């Protein structure tokens, strides 16, 4: 359920899985750091 | 006279062949920065481009005084001169 | 003959010049030309310089003089695409207002393509061609002007010109000693400024003069090493043996599908030189 | 005086041939690292340029000296007016 306002809740079905020109110095791999950062993110997403 | 005139064209091969030689593996090092500079900013290669143009006119300078004074060697000669 | 009379005579050059009676003759031989001074003229050079880039500038011309700003019709839109080519390549390097570096840079690409563009035709033709139709046998004849260091040192010691008298007209007198003597080092104390004064000199000045002999002799060592194995390659058919007389084909037809790239790559990078080394002249890159 | 003279040519060719190799592999190392960072720091390229300069002049100062020692060998010579 989604908090619309204090009177309304709405039920909702929401996608998760399927998801400024400077690159970062990447201290370990940056395909290491992508499969850890989004296993972070879906969980927040839960967690929210 | 023989020797030198002979020990003129060693001189002159020495001042090209180490030259040929350093532009090579210096153009080879510069180069494969830029094509990596190219690939990690896409919306960078014009300005890449000219800035390594820049370091190629540092790069050649004491080869491009070598080429001459080894041409100078190859049609005059400043040692014939002094017997 | 021998091969090294044949090798001998195709690098030779027409000259003429002021002869030991007369400011009036064509040399006969080496030692002859060799005895003409700086005062002499090359004229195989400026025959094939001048013609070719007369040819460049009338068929440019003819897309110009009526140009239909709608429909192009076939010369013009070949004509259009070099225009636009260059006309991007200026603009993604120079950025200021100057009028005379974009048909510069289409001058220097066009003409140095159509000057090196004559060295894939066979290396005997023209020599021969002159030869029967002067009546002479034993006349100099070279067809590939950049071949020539002469010719490769104008095109750059011209360049150099415009680069001087570009820094000087928008940095003006003062600018220009001081990228010159105050650049790449600077210091508040006046002991130190005058300390790092030879210092900046010997840095910027070897720089500076580099530039128009590295442009020449890069184009000049590009073609007359790629002339010379043309000429060594013709050698192996001067044996009259059958499979050397085959083995010099698939030399000399790989030799040509490389030079082709050479040819093209020359031209591109003496435009691309002349655009960067006049656009570093108009700003102060330090 | 003809094998001190010819000794002369390859002196030169040495001192100037070795200048050449060194400044060129020396430029293209440097060089190399300031596109690597022109490419990452985009906003730093001015800064980062007057840097180069800085270490350029370390990388050429032992090359001028071998070739201002190898133009005064050329034309003058302190040898053959040691003989
Ligand atoms: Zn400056």
């Amino acid at each position: 359920n989604k908090f619309v306002n204090t009177m309304t809740q709405k039920p909702t079905v929401e996608q998760l899985i399927p998801l400024h020109h400077w690159d970062y110095l990447y201290e370990p791999d940056a395909k290491s750091l992508l499969d850890g950062l989004l296993v972070r993110y879906v969980e927040s997403q839960v967690y929210q | 006279m023989e020797t030198v005139v002979g020990l003129t064209a060693i001189a002159v091969a020495l001042l090209i062949g180490l030259g040929a030689l350093g532009t090579a593996i210096g153009f080879g090092l510069l180069g494969g920065k830029f094509l990596e500079g190219a690939a990690r900013q896409p919306e960078m290669v014009p300005m890449l481009q000219v800035k390594m143009f820049i370091v190629a006119g540092l790069l050649d300078a004491v080869t491009m005084i070598g080429v001459g004074i080894a041409l100078f060697f190859t049609f005059a000669n400043p040692f014939v001169g002094q017997i | 003959e021998t091969a090294s009379g044949y090798i001998q005579h195709h690098l030779q050059n027409l000259t003429f010049g002021r002869l030991p009676n007369g400011d009036w003759g064509f040399a006969h031989t080496a030692e002859q030309a060799k005895e003409m001074g700086f005062w002499a003229f090359h004229v195989d050079t400026l025959g094939w310089s001048v013609l070719l880039g007369v040819v460049f500038l009338f068929i440019f011309r003819l897309a110009a003089k009526k140009a239909t700003s709608g429909q192009p019709g076939g010369l013009q839109n070949f004509v259009e695409v070099m225009v636009e080519f260059v006309d991007t390549s200026v603009k993604d390097t120079f950025h200021g207002r100057n009028p005379l570096i974009a048909p510069l840079a289409l001058t220097v690409f066009v003409w140095i393509f159509l000057l090196n563009l004559i060295d894939l035709v066979p290396v005997d033709y023209l020599p021969m061609l002159a030869a029967k139709i002067t009546g002479d046998e034993h006349l100099f004849f070279r067809a590939v002007a950049t071949t020539d260091p002469n010719a490769t040192l104008g095109l750059s010691i011209s360049v150099f010109a415009l680069i001087v008298f570009y820094s000087i007209k928008v940095k003006g007198i003062g600018g220009f000693l001081g990228e010159l003597t105050l650049h790449p080092f600077s210091s508040k104390n006046i002991v130190v400024q005058i300390l790092l004064i030879p210092v900046n000199f010997l840095l910027e000045f070897v720089t500076l003069i580099a530039k128009p002999v590295s442009l020449a002799l890069r184009l000049f060592g590009n073609m007359y090493a790629g002339e010379l194995i043309f000429i060594l390659i013709a050698v192996m058919f001067g044996s009259g043996m059958f499979l050397l007389s085959a083995l010099g084909v698939a030399l000399n037809w790989a030799w040509a599908v490389f030079h082709i790239l050479i040819i093209t790559l020359q031209a591109f990078i003496f435009m691309m030189l002349t655009i960067v080394y006049l656009s570093m002249a108009h700003e102060d890159n330090h």
